[PDB]
């Protein structure tokens, strides 16, 4: 699994990939790892699929009905808090390294990163899952403040695939989303238009 | 157990405490944890007590009669690569992990070998239970080049470190001071531990203690 | 997941006819590394009773707290302070109520009876106790247990009167025991704290120790 | 917690004339990667305490939200009656045992440092329950390298001023990030006097590697 | 632990060692193994020092509870059964506690053992502890139901003495009771090292 | 342990001109006393003792074996060992079981040859050898043994005065040991003489 | 559990076991011989492992009676109950260690007679009497209390017996026969079997 | 651990960190990871200090005898069968991960790569160590053909900088080497000559 | 190891059981009761666990004396013995359950003897003859030999001995006397130990 969210002015955008194994075997080649928490707010989900499904339908629940009685927006920063109340209770029980990012009125594109513990710390751009570990340098040497949300759908796009490269975990497709006032677009990248890196060769 | 050494501008400063115990009880409160190894090579050794005497002892007879036949004076090189190749033989079972420091024709070298059979030549290390607190003396005050007196100072400070906040060493402080021309053995260095004295005699006078048999026997 | 930890530490307690020493060192410890060079393991309980406790610290700090609101309680129903041996009695049955789950921690319980002679009193883990003359736990208990014996108890001695324990006499062996078991154990060192229980009320000492 | 997750390294803690100083390097380590490198393990409790938090950093986040409800439920009666530094270590005391009693801890080392009514506090408290006041603190692996370097300044000077407490401290975290695989070079610093608590950073310190060129 | 304990002619005879160990280590040496439930009613107390007392002192203020209902002294089947009962519940916990109720209600007197396996058997002579199996050589050797008065003390004294000698978990000194129909009185505290010096 | 499977604690003190070697008789197996007359320590040669701690095997084996290099080594050399000698001799034997070593905590007690200066020291099971002034404890009851002699011990005692050191010593650090006792026996050695007495211990 | 039994006299070494050979619940047989007869006067009982015993008693006595052919004169008790221990010592940390409990009975003609006790850590020690098994524990203590160092042999059976009646309404196994063997200076000589 | 070699077409150029530690303790804060085998032929040590040192040793005392016998150059490719051979050999006892560069006079500048099972594969560049996971997706994206000797110095010391970064058991400085045909060139980086990537912040 | 056994004739029900109650490696007792009285003509003979044995044949025999006092007439063995074990069968899943194995012994005025073997199982199992313990594998068979249908009480008895006798003589354990007891139409009849 490989998730990533990073953020500009506007908004932000988000990315993961679509495979899906037990073991050595891929089960689903094609999953979608973006879920929609709220209108503008999105979550990448990592760690156990059957532990980060049941969160997410739980944490939309929430999330909704929070919505309608507040008759307002909801803020990505109450959504990352209801994700982090259920990491952290049943922490023990639960397997999930969800980003929630999204946009709301009052403090614009943000993204939360609530790892396997449950604890929620809020960064400019955040990587999850189990290719994450190999794209740790990429990020940190290609990263740059002032990014457009042009910018931020090639880092992403970048990040990604090279991940899915060396990771056994990690391929399929590219699942896109750049979250911004306007609303949500979602884009795929499949095999000629992911990036490719020269294999070095003797 | 707390053993260092430092590599000043003319030597080499070897220390440790005299503090032996049998788990959580003082055994020997003055044992000599620096060995010699040959005329200008010494070490100290931590780890468990019986292997670092006897990898001590045959490293230095090993040496012994390597000088006799090259009727040169010994290397710190040869004594590392010994002690290291015969650690690594025994695949870590000998747990041995000593502070290797002498002057030879090259210069001071001070080596720390440990176990498995790795080493490092630095230019000051530390060994031991209470080789964490000796370690930031050294990283707080050490200075390269140092004076003979300096480098005596800082090293009586580490050993200090250890006595005081590991559990596992006490007693005194035993020094060992190797240079170009000289080779000073000062034990003990500082006595920062003194036990109390008595409030009041328990003497146990004759006839105290009852006896069932008795047999004497005239020695010549 | 370990729920102890050994923090060391050695408590006295000596019984005359007119008071009760105990005392006990101040070293804080766990593994090789000493927490604190001052913590004293000796309570004052009533005007007449005083607990010292050694082992976990976790469970020293609250079977503490427990008995001086077990203490607060007992007064406000029976209109009176708990004696040295009620407060002996309540202990045991409160050791023994974590008797699946029991407190890592040696209770010795020092003061003075009805009739106002020195009362000390030993406990176990679980809640098991006896009234005796005197008593040593810790991790230095083995070490100075024997001389108590010899010394105060009078044992393995063939020509000896057996003088009465006087107050000044056994402060001099406490702070002589104490003086041993600061050179062979590791877990005590650093400062003796000793409370003298007369009818006058509680006194305090302290006196240095090694600190390696 | 019986595995912690993202945790933190050693805080540092010394008492000086008129206040408390507390230390704090700012990682969330992962294992041996340093994932989150910009968390702050220093939290301010009121006017005259402050905390630093070692260990499961998500442990820290729940006593922080739990400790920040209890200041804020204090300060709307609005009797006079305020937490001091003491009362917040035995509140924590009893807070890590009875989580250790059931079998379920919070997997932190928390040092406590206040100033109240003119009195600098410094407490300590572990997660099996286990507490105590001292003069300096140090948590995780400064409780090996860093205590004994504060321990050989306070034997020689009992009391230390701001200035010289301070500049022990970054003394301290400079030896902590020569030593410790777990700690950065970017650390915060909590002061807490009579006007109050106040953080500074994130600073660095003055690493040489004279030593490896020899 | 050496506990030993056999009914004769004369009511019955109940001896016990003074000796609490920690390991390798001897906690105390004067320790009371026998408990008085009351003044016709004697336990004696053999494995966990806090498990046999804790739980001795319960069944003593069960028994004390009892005779204020009924307004009469319970009986030793009555309280053994009480006993055997109360540690039933925590079977196979870590309960380790093996008692021997004596005294002398209505059908004369009677010796019960009750362990805290589950065992409650009725008997002329029992021996619970470690030095039990000493003891146990001894006492059948010398036991003789028509043994008179000052024949079954000695009989009780050297049963302990023999069982100090060869178990190191037995010392100390060696408590003697005797329960009559008067009730039970405390016949003698002699030290091993007395008596060693009075068998030589 | 198996240290503690057969019992028994072995001291030696120091005093003016002559040492001390004191020792218990149990001898059992594990909570059983088989016999109190079990011996612990070997003489070395006239002003040599050695007193063995530990398995009771391994006692007798240990003993055994290094009188076979005793003899041998003064049959060689054709003169008396020193006390000094005899250690690196025992250390030596010991640690050639480095991985499958002898249950058995040696304590060595003697005057040295010509000289007479008093030599006390113990070994670990592996051939540590530990040379003090004082004393030296060795058995399953060394805790009470070294809060003993940590208060009894005196710089320079008499023969007289050593022999009541070292036998409240002992009597009082056996009777806190259960496995430990049944019987003390001391020996004095001095310049010209040999005394050996049993003390009246508690046969617990 | 095997039970062996000595108790040496003035002038006399009384030793006697039981003579049952069990598998798991049930007894093969109920003569079976423990006792080894190394010389002219010595007496090994042997007890322990299911094949160590035999394994270990013979190779002793081989090597017992080739002393005597080879040199003319018997091993003494002292000698062969060393040589003994030494064997058996030899193999405790070796490939195979018999895993056996011993009781060397001997009359030696300048020594008397001998009663050694030996463990499976080889552990050699003399004493006046001795038993091995789980009735030890139960027939220990009446030894000590009516053994003496004078006992003349008549009393000796006697006390001999007291043992074994103990054994039969205290032991929960099964021990109802008993071989008897008695070594003075005239040698080793059967006595009667103790039945119940 | 972080190792790093890379190749050009004079020689190549070696890299590695400096710490060695013994759980969370740096025992070693300068360790010189970088093993000379020959006079042109040298190796990065990854795994157990011990290990690396005793086949180094082993390996650098057959190459010699070699080289003395047949009296020429020994051969890159020579000195990574060596340790292959001992790697493999007792690959149930060791714990190395070995990378050998070097130059000879028949195929040039050569980075050969043998890791823990024994196995040998050559490369263009090579990374090893705990620290390398951090970086594999970075070289991946920034190594390209054709680098100067110039180039794949600033590529080594970026990337070992971002590992050490990230891993505990990376950190320290930075020891290089870049052997060609003249000689051997050692170099050290220390504290404000280690580059330095601005850590994301908000 | 305990022993229980029963013999069921044409009007009759013969049981008997050792009375030797042990700890460890001793004896504590010799004269100990397995038999618990449940009824007028029913008898429950129980062995197994420490504890259990006497908690579990208590408590049935406490509804069973409550059956007959709440209705007036008492429960049949059939009745009784599918009670118990429909008991033990629920405990066998709970948190506690009772380790013990017992024999139920009891005759019926409209369908004779009845003799029911249960295990520890909850396994009812009616049958002619049977015994619990390590001591059933060695009188089975002698049982299934010389059992007939028919067997007369003084044959009963007389093929009991034999059984028993074989324990005296194969049996590794120590079981001198045994406790025998007959359950006819006039109820519960004591029979004279038989001892060894
Ligand atoms: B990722 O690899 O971490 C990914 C994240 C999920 C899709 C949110 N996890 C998985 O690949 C994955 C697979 N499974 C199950 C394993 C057992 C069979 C059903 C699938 N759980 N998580
Ligand atoms: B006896 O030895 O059984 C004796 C009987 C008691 C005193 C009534 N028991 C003990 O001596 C004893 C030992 N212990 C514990 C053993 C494990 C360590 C803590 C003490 N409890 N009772
Ligand atoms: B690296 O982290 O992989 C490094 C490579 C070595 C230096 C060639 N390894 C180590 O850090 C390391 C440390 N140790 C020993 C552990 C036990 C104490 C002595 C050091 N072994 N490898």
């Amino acid at each position: 699994t490989t998730i990533m969210a990073v953020q500009f002015n506007g908004g932000v955008v988000l990315g993961a990939d679509s495979r899906t194994t037990t073991g050595s075997y891929i089960a689903n080649r094609v999953t979608d790892k973006l879920t929609p928490i709220h209108d503008h707010i999105f979550c990448c989900r990592s760690g156990s699929a059957a532990d980060t499904q049941a969160v997410a339908d739980a944490v939309t629940y929430q999330l909704g009905f929070h919505s309608i009685e507040l008759n307002e927006p909801p803020l990505v920063h109450t959504a990352a808090s209801l994700f982090k109340e259920m990491c952290y209770r049943y922490r023990e029980d639960l397997m999930a390294g969800i980003i929630i990012a999204g946009w709301d009125p009052q403090e614009g594109g943000q993204v939360y990163s609530v790892p396997m513990g449950g604890m929620m710390v809020r960064q400019s751009f955040a990587i999850g899952g189990s290719g994450s570990s190999y794209i740790y340098g990429y990020v940190d040497a290609t990263y740059r403040e002032g990014m457009t949300k042009d910018e931020c759908l090639q880092f992403t796009a970048n990040a990604l695939a090279l991940a899915m490269e060396r990771d056994g975990s990690s391929g399929g497709v590219i699942r896109l989303a750049a979250i911004q006032e306007s609303g949500v677009e979602r884009q795929v990248l499949l095999g000629d238009q992911i990036p490719k890196f020269t294999i070095a060769t003797l | 157990t707390t053993i260092a050494g430092v590599v000043y501008k003319d030597g080499i400063v070897l220390g440790a405490d005299t503090r032996a115990t049998e788990g959580m009880v003082v055994a020997d409160k003055n044992c000599s944890k620096i060995h010699f190894i040959s005329p200008n090579i010494y070490c100290c050794g931590a780890g468990t007590a019986a292997d670092t005497d006897m990898t001590t002892q045959l490293i230095s007879s090993n040496l012994e009669l390597h000088s006799l036949t090259t009727g040169r004076l010994p290397r710190v090189v040869t004594a590392n690569r010994m002690l290291k190749q015969m650690l690594f033989r025994y695949q870590g079972y000998i747990g041995a992990a000593l502070v290797l420091g002498g002057v030879d024709v090259t210069g001071p070298h001070l080596y720390s070998i440990y176990p498995h059979g790795s080493t490092d030549k630095l230019p000051y290390v530390t060994m031991g239970s209470g080789s964490l607190a000796a370690m930031a003396v050294f990283e707080d005050k050490f200075r390269p080049d140092m004076e003979e007196e300096e480098a005596k100072k800082l090293v009586s400070e580490a050993i200090a470190a250890g006595i005081f906040n590991d559990l596992g060493s006490g007693s005194n402080i035993d020094l060992c001071v190797i240079s170009k021309s000289k080779l000073d053995f000062l034990r003990p260095f500082s006595v920062p531990n003194k036990k109390g004295t008595r409030l009041g005699r328990y003497r146990c006078e004759k006839g105290t203690t009852a006896v069932l048999t008795e047999k004497v026997t005239p020695l010549e | 997941f370990s729920p102890y930890a050994f923090n060391g530490g050695t408590v006295l307690a000596i019984a005359g006819e007119d008071f009760s020493i105990v005392a006990s060192d101040t070293r804080l410890s766990e593994g090789f590394s000493i927490h604190t060079r001052d913590s004293p393991k000796c309570y004052k309980l009533t005007d007449k009773t005083v607990i010292g406790c050694s082992g976990f610290h976790g469970d020293c700090l609250t079977l503490t707290k427990i008995i001086e609101a077990r203490l607060k309680m007992y007064k406000h129903s029976n209109n009176k302070a708990m004696t040295t041996g009620a407060i002996a009695a309540m202990l045991s049955t409160i050791l023994y109520s974590r008797r699946f789950f029991p407190y890592y921690v040696y209770n010795i319980i020092g003061g003075l009876d009805e009739e106002g002679k020195g009362a000390v009193y030993s406990f176990d883990p679980v809640g098991s106790y006896q009234r005796d003359s005197f008593k040593a736990g810790g991790s230095a208990s083995a070490m100075l247990q024997p001389l108590l014996d010899n010394q105060v108890g009078f044992k393995n001695m063939q020509n000896v009167e057996h003088v009465p324990l006087t107050l000044d006499r056994a402060m001099r062996l406490v702070k002589d025991v104490f003086i041993s078991a600061a050179e062979r154990d590791v877990y005590t060192g650093d400062a003796l704290r000793i409370c003298i229980v007369t009818k006058e009320g509680i006194r305090e000492e302290t006196v240095p120790l090694r600190k390696d | 917690t019986q595995n912690p997750m993202v945790t933190g390294t050693s805080v540092l803690g010394v008492k000086f004339d008129g206040g408390v100083v507390i230390a704090a390097d700012m990682l969330g380590s992962y294992g041996s990667l340093a994932r989150f490198r910009n968390i702050s393990r220093i939290m301010r409790v009121n006017d005259s305490t402050m905390l630093g938090a070692s260990g499961d950093y998500a442990d820290f986040q729940y006593l922080k939200q739990v400790l920040g409800q209890m200041v804020i439920d204090e300060e709307l009666l609005g009797d006079g009656h305020s937490y001091s530094p003491r009362a917040i270590h035995s509140w924590l005391t009893r807070a890590m045992y009875s989580r250790r009693s059931k079998m379920n801890p919070l997997w932190n080392t928390m040092v406590i440092g206040g100033y109240a009514d003119g009195e600098s506090f410094l407490g300590y408290v572990d997660m099996l329950g286990v507490a105590y006041e001292a003069p300096s603190l140090a948590t995780g692996y400064g409780a090996y390298l860093a205590q004994p370097l504060l321990r050989e300044v306070l034997e020689k000077q009992p009391v230390l001023s701001q200035t010289e407490a301070r500049e022990l401290v970054e003394r301290c975290m400079r030896v902590l990030y020569y030593r410790d695989a777990r700690s950065y070079n970017r650390f915060q610093i909590a002061t807490v006097t009579e006007k109050g608590v106040e953080i500074e950073g994130p600073l660095s310190a003055q690493t040489n590697w004279d030593i490896a060129h020899m | 632990t050496t506990t030993l304990a056999f009914k004769f002619l004369h009511g019955v005879i109940v001896a016990a060692d003074s000796r609490a160990t920690a390991g390798a280590y001897i906690a105390s040496q004067t320790v009371k193994k026998v408990i008085e439930i009351n003044p016709y009613l004697l336990g004696t107390m053999a494995g966990g020092a806090a498990d046999c007392s804790f739980w001795e002192r319960l069944l003593a203020r069960q028994c004390r509870i009892y005779e204020l209902r009924n307004k009469e002294r319970i009986s030793v089947a009555a309280a053994s059964k009480l006993l055997a009962n109360m540690v039933y519940q925590y079977k196979g916990m870590g309960l380790s506690m093996g008692t021997m109720i004596c005294g002398w209600d209505k059908r004369g007197p009677g010796l019960y053992y009750v362990d805290s396996e589950g065992n409650r058997i009725s008997g002329t002579a029992f021996s619970v502890g470690s030095g039990s199996v000493y003891a146990y050589g001894v006492m059948d050797r010398g036991y003789s139901y028509d043994l008179k008065v000052e024949e079954a003390y000695d009989l009780a004294r050297r049963a302990i003495y023999q069982a100090t000698y060869r178990d190191a978990y037995s010392g100390g000194a060696v408590n003697l009771y005797h329960v009559r129909e008067d009730g039970w009185i405390r016949v003698s505290s002699d030290n091993v090292a007395d008596l060693h010096d009075k068998y030589s | 342990s198996i240290m503690s499977y057969n019992g028994g604690a072995v001291m030696a003190m120091k005093g003016k001109n002559c040492v001390a070697i004191a020792a218990d008789r149990r001898f059992g197996i594990q909570a059983q006393m088989v016999t109190t007359d079990f011996q612990k320590i070997f003489p070395m040669g006239d002003r040599l003792y050695i007193g063995l701690a530990g398995l009771a095997t391994d006692v007798q084996t240990v003993a055994q074996r290094l009188k076979f290099r005793l003899n041998l080594y003064e049959l060689k050399e054709g003169r008396q060992i020193k006390p000094y000698t005899l250690m690196s001799m025992v250390a030596n034997l010991l640690y050639e079981k480095r991985f499958g070593p002898y249950y058995t905590e040696p304590v060595i007690a003697g005057l040295d040859p010509k000289t007479f200066k008093p030599f006390i020291c113990s070994l670990d099971l592996i051939g540590c050898p530990m040379v003090t002034d004082d004393f030296v404890v060795s058995g399953t009851c060394s805790e009470q043994m070294y809060g003993m002699c940590e208060s009894l011990w005196e710089p320079n005692m008499d023969p007289e005065h050593l022999f009541e050191t070292i036998s409240q010593a002992m009597l009082n650090a056996v009777d806190r040991d259960a496995v430990s006792g049944m019987g003390v026996i001391v020996h004095v050695i001095e310049k010209d003489k040999i005394t050996t007495r049993t003390l009246k211990a508690r046969m617990d | 559990m095997e039970y062996l039994i000595g108790i040496q006299g003035p002038d006399y070494v009384l030793v006697a076991s039981d003579r049952v050979a069990a598998s798991n619940i049930v007894q093969m047989k109920d003569d079976h011989d423990k006792m080894f007869k190394m010389s002219e006067k010595i007496l090994l009982l042997c007890v322990g492992e299911a094949g160590d015993t035999v394994q270990f008693a013979e190779y002793i006595q081989k090597n017992v009676q080739l002393y005597k052919m080879r040199n003319g004169y018997e091993l003494s008790p002292t000698a062969a109950a060393n040589f003994t221990r030494r064997n058996l010592a030899d193999c405790l940390r070796s490939r195979t260690p018999y895993h056996v409990n011993l009781l060397l009975a001997g009359y030696d003609e300048h020594e008397g007679p001998a009663l050694y006790y030996m463990d499976y850590l080889a552990a050699l020690a003399k004493a006046p009497f001795a038993a091995h098994g789980y009735g030890a524990f139960l027939t220990l203590s009446i030894l000590d209390r009516y053994y003496t160092p004078t006992i003349s042999r008549e009393r000796a059976v006697e006390l001999l017996r007291k043992c074994l009646e103990e054994l039969q309404k205290r032991f929960i196994l099964n021990l109802p026969t008993f071989s008897v063997r008695v070594i003075d200076k005239d040698g080793i000589h059967n006595l009667e079997n103790i039945a119940f």
